[PDB]
């Protein structure tokens, strides 16, 4: 299932991935067309005993979901204009697996939203963090470069 | 046996200060013990309440101090261990 889930979420298919979901637990959450409820709602029913070996099992798997697709909910919502939703998801991303590429990315993206909320003293400090734990210092940078537009920095920007 | 709390200061180097006090003195036997009362007898004294039992296990146990650096993710998974795995109050 989580490898189907995985499937579906790399080609886009969340309206059927709700549905395999909602069928796996109790269909009684069937108004429940959040996601991020019903994959934390989803329970890996054993430890998983001497069996066959894996390279991967499904609390493995269904931490990497939850990641996922949280990450990709606060992107849509961020540039579709809701930078309000976006926070909510964005620490869900952190909350959980988070390989910090991953981390890195939910920075700059909680740069990008209080930016576009009138905050760029909160929105400096995720781009500070991003900066340090980041070998990737590009999408930072760059949302600095706007930000520093947005106020008038025209010489910081210029050095950004 | 009676009990002695001795004190003594680091910062002057004259020893001057060698203070004590006698904070009291426990009585104990085996009618006691025969009644429970001031043991600790594992699970039926599981709802920790008097919060000296507490600080005897935190007394009488090896303790060991450990550091956990995951230095390429971020690591959460500790209180999902600590309450899940090990069913932690």
């Amino acid at each position: 299932v989580g490898l189907q889930a995985a499937l579906w979420l790399s080609a886009d298919r969340l309206g059927d991935l709700a549905l395999l979901l909602e069928t796996l637990n109790g269909s009684q959450s069937g108004a429940s067309k959040d996601l991020l409820l019903l994959l934390k709602t989803w329970s890996p029913p054993a430890e998983e005993l001497d069996a066959p070996l894996t390279l991967q099992d499904a609390q493995g798997l269904k931490d990497v979901l939850l990641t996922a697709f949280a990450y990709r909910q606060g992107l849509q919502e961020l540039i579709t204009g809701n930078p309000d939703k976006a926070l909510s998801s964005l620490h869900e991303a952190a909350s959980g697996l988070c390989p910090r590429p991953v981390l890195v990315q939910v920075y700059t993206a909680l740069g990008s939203c209080h930016r576009k909320m009138g905050n760029p003293q909160r929105a400096l400090l995720y781009l500070v963090a991003a900066l340090k734990e980041g070998s990737a210092w590009g999408p930072p940078l760059l949302e600095a470069s706007r930000l520093y537009q947005q106020l008038g920095d025209t010489t910081a920007e210029l050095e950004s | 046996c009676t009990v002695l709390l001795q004190i003594m200061e680091r910062e002057s180097g004259n020893c001057p200060k060698d203070r004590y006090v006698v904070c009291g003195r426990v009585f104990l036997s085996l009618e006691d013990l025969s009644t429970g009362k001031y043991l600790l007898t594992f699970p039926k004294k599981k709802p920790i309440e008097h919060m000296e039992d507490l600080f005897a296990l935190l007394a009488a146990f090896h303790k060991s101090c450990f550091q956990i650096t995951s230095p390429g993710y971020a690591l959460n998974s500790m209180k999902v261990w600590l309450l899940e795995h090990m069913k932690c109050e």
